[PDB]
RNA sequence: CUUGAGUCUCGUAGAGGGGGGUAGAAUUCCAGGUGUAGCGGUGAAAUGCGUAGAGAUCUGGAGGAAUACCGGUGGCGAAGGCGGCCCCCUGGACGAAGACUGACGCUCAGGUGCGAAAGCGUGGGGAGCAAACAGGAUUAGAUACCCUGGUAGUCCACGCCGUAAACGAUGUCGACUUGGAGGUUGUGCCCUUGAGGCGUGGCUUCCGGAGCUAACGCGUUAAGUCGACCGCCUGGGGAGUAC
RNA sequence: UAACCGUAGGGGAACCUGCGGUUGGAUCA
């Protein structure tokens, strides 16, 4: 019942999962979805055409408030970068600046060596 | 292009990421390519110009 | 899994093991019957434990064996041996080719039972049995040392190569004798607690006692006892260890 | 990486910024670092681009 | 004596201190036995990045050439100075002047 | 390495005439200081040993031609080691 | 005596070394706001974290490690190795007009010194990663691969250890011997009118001729033709072990 | 679970794991 009218919505963009939150402008949960949320878990989610169903599901919970417009942050790669931004530009919401904000750092921490099969 | 100052002629070798742009789509006599780049370096602590772009 | 084959290595260990009529003998993991059989010649009874239902019933029509045999379809982990040493009416004599993975814990769910076993002849990998009976200020000395000689006489037999089993495995094999004592020389209060000293004695090898055991132990403690806190864990006897746990059950 | 547009539209621009960095210098990261393991198929990777 | 161009940008709210800055540095040079063939006002401008907050600050260069030793009493009284955000003084290269 | 108004001042101390940047005299005393120089240098930092390759090629480069001379001249060695404080 | 070797002058390029600064991205953590039932993970799963409010998101703060792009078939170093920007101390390489010394050189058992990583001692530090260790899973079993955690260690100082497939698996120095395409750096010259064109040095890739080779292949940076000095080999196992 | 060398720790046993180097690694990584 506030009424934020314009808001950025962060997408993260996993592998294992993806979720986008409708926030607003400074940065507040306005309302947010998620894959495993989606009907379908344990790892039939991830696919593009199963979270674009995720993302628009908040087109249900901050669909209260009436957002005409709003932005898209994208961070991180899998299946969910595009996705996520074209169902949101079908639900009816519009559209200000397209980003990635994917954590690319300068060779500073050092990753995980994991995997060896 | 010794220098940082001249960041007139520098924003074009860069671009919306200001990541220094390769030798390869430059071809700059590579001695020249090793200076162009260590000016972008040091120009961007006087935040003449950007080190990223999404701060 | 790794089924013992060589008949002159088969020998080798019947020699050892030297069973009489009258003895109560259990084998841990019959399988083929390699020993049961050579062994099963020299008794009236002998008591198996297998876990293989297919192996088990092979045992069972043996024309031989069969009259003789008493066969438990059931995990040697958590047999009571001390009820079935009731049943035999005297100490038991264990032997087997045992799994690498059950071998440690098995031990020492037999070494539980004190009085129950009167032996064991078992069929280890060759590092675990250099450990079992390995002395002070050696490589081999570590915790399963202490515990496996505060419990019993531990007693090498035999070495045994990869080709002597069928599929062949990994590493060398070795058979080891393990006698619970008549007379404990190092009675201790309670063992839980030397099994406790230990573990801590032994987690940190590389460092001297007085820093491994100083959460247990004082130096003014240590030096009473004529331990020298400089000394790191594998240079503590048996015997020390020992003189450590009572210390700790009369004093805390 | 920075998009805007006037007259509401779908069209993309995206991926143009999707040539510099991207799904990339990520998965490059993604698991373990490298160390010898690159210097060796960064130098052995090279052959191939020859011919 | 080794050439130098040393370029301070003072808090944006501080330009006032700036002119004043100025002369303290250049006197001491002068009084270094050194030179000062370069010189320049930027004033305030925008950053690329809020560096140490805000987004704009104050710039000035230089292009000294007094000796080392006095130019490095300077990175003191840069340091200790919350006017100055940002201190970057590179090399001789030989003398440098008017243009940039 | 060494300043110009050192290197052609000392030049002009030892050499038997004028600019013989080439006599031993001359490159030989001039490596001297170079390398006294270096020890307080040295003096710090230590763990810099890529340096003291060079330091000790000077060196024994400086004695290569000390024994030249022993065997070209013996005054010379003699009436050179002493101006320049050698043999310690 | 001057062509070997070296000195001087003036330039050039460089992640060569030692010290001290400093910047930006990211991770983790602490605090607070928004917001709500999932998150994380896998082939699936489960351990684990979540209603004591996570994850997501945003603001502020603390801290440590490493420096995307440039980055290359690149460069520097005796080797090992060496990548952000800045300053200070410092080594070597190369070119050019030249000027100077005058065989002062090459190699080098023993000797001295330098040595990846792991490891060791004292004292610091500790974000991420990760032997050990602990859970979950897989499996016939699984003391593993996989997953959730995680200690030494990895980082700093100072001292020790001296090994590596320390590899070009090819000792150092010098002189000769068809060619082709390229890289990097210096210099001379050319309506220098140009990106540019012609030479002449350093270092370096790929192809390849003669020759060499058991073959693979090496091929002016030779494993070709020669000369000086040094190290080394003499069947496999036992054994780089015992004493 | 590419292998091997060094070094370290661990385990019935070959061997497993970590750190660095190597090609004496297959497939267009």
């Amino acid at each position: 019942r506030k009424q934020v009218s314009d808001g950025v919505a962060h997408i993260h963009a996993s592998f294992n999962n993806t979720i986008v939150t409708i926030t607003d402008r400074q940065g507040n949960a306005l309302g947010w979805a998620t894959a495993g949320g989606s009907g379908f878990r344990g790892s039939r989610k991830s696919t593009p055409f199963a979270a674009q169903v995720a993302a628009e599901r908040c087109a249900d919970a901050v669909k209260e408030y009436g957002i005409k417009n709003l932005e898209v942050m994208v961070k991180g790669p899998g299946p969910g970068r595009e996705s996520t931004i074209r169902a949101l530009n079908a639900a009816g919401f519009r559209i200000t600046n397209i980003t990635d904000v994917t954590p690319i750092p300068h060779n500073g921490c050092r990753p995980p060596k994991k995997r060896r099969v | 292009e010794i220098d940082y100052k001249d960041i007139a002629t520098l924003k074009n070798y860069i671009t919306e990421s200001g990541k220094i742009v390769p030798s390869r789509i430059t071809g700059t006599r590579a001695k020249y390519q090793r200076q162009l780049a260590r000016a972008i370096k040091r120009a961007r602590y006087l935040s003449l110009l950007p080190y990223t772009d999404r701060h | 899994q790794n089924f013992l084959n060589d008949q002159f290595v088969i020998d080798s260990i019947v020699s050892a093991i030297n069973p009489q009529k009258g003895q109560a003998m259990v084998e841990i993991g019959p399988g083929l019957a390699a020993l049961t059989e050579p062994v099963g010649e020299r008794l009236d009874q002998l008591t198996v434990i297998e876990l293989d239902r297919d192996l088990a019933a092979r045992l069972q029509t043996h024309p031989f064996l069969g009259p003789k045999l008493t066969i438990y379809q059931q995990d040697a982990m958590t047999f009571n041996f001390g009820e079935l040493a009731e049943k035999m009416g005297q100490p038991l004599r264990v032997f087997g080719n045992l799994p690498y993975n059950i071998s440690t814990p098995l031990m020492f769910h037999l070494f539980s039972y004190t009085d129950a076993i009167a032996d064991m002849h078992f069929m280890l990998q060759k590092e675990v049995v250099n450990r079992l009976v390995a002395g002070p200020n050696s490589k081999a000395y570590g915790r399963l040392s202490v515990m496996a000689q505060y419990y019993c006489n531990v007693i090498p037999v035999l070495e045994v190569p990869p080709s002597a089993f069928t599929p062949p495995p990994k590493v060398d094999s070795a058979v080891v004798r393990l006698v619970p004592h008549a007379t404990m020389p190092h009675p201790v209060k309670d063992v839980r607690v030397l099994s406790r000293i230990t573990t801590e004695a032994f987690n940190q090898r590389r460092k001297t006692i007085r820093n491994s055991l100083g959460n247990l132990f004082s130096v003014e403690v240590l030096t009473g006892m004529g331990i020298d806190p400089a000394m790191r864990a594998e240079n503590i006897s048996v015997a020390q260890y020992c003189q450590m746990a009572n210390y700790l059950a009369e004093n805390a | 990486i920075k998009v805007r547009e006037n007259e509401p539209f779908d069209v993309a621009l995206r991926r143009f910024k999707r040539s510099c960095e991207k799904a990339g210098v990520l998965a490059e990261v993604r698991r373990r670092e490298f160390y010898e393991k690159p210097t060796t198929e960064r130098k052995r990777a090279k052959a191939s681009a020859v011919k | 004596m080794r050439h130098y161009e040393i370029v301070f940008m003072v808090h944006p709210d501080q330009s006032e201190q700036v002119p004043g800055m100025i002369e303290r540095y250049t006197a001491a040079i002068t009084g270094a036995e050194g030179k000062i063939h370069r010189l320049e006002d930027w004033g305030r401008r925008q950053l690329a990045y809020p560096i140490n907050k805000l987004h704009k600050a104050h710039y000035v260069l230089m292009n000294v050439e007094a000796p080392q030793e006095v130019i490095d009493e300077l990175e003191t009284t840069f340091r200790f100075n919350d006017a100055v955000i940002r201190s970057m003084v590179m090399r001789t290269k030989h003398a440098v002047t008017e243009a940039s | 390495s060494l300043s110009t108004e050192a290197t052609a001042k000392i030049v002009s101390e030892f050499g038997r005439d004028a600019n013989d940047t080439g006599s031993t005299e001359v490159q030989v005393a001039l490596l001297t200081a170079q390398i006294n120089h270096l020890q307080g240098h040295f003096a710090e930092h230590k763990k810099d040993h890529h340096s003291r390759r060079g330091l000790l090629r000077m060196v024994s480069q400086r004695r290569k031609l000390l024994d030249y001379l022993k065997r070209k001249d013996v005054a010379r060695y003699t009436r050179l080691i002493e101006r320049l404080g050698l043999r310690r």
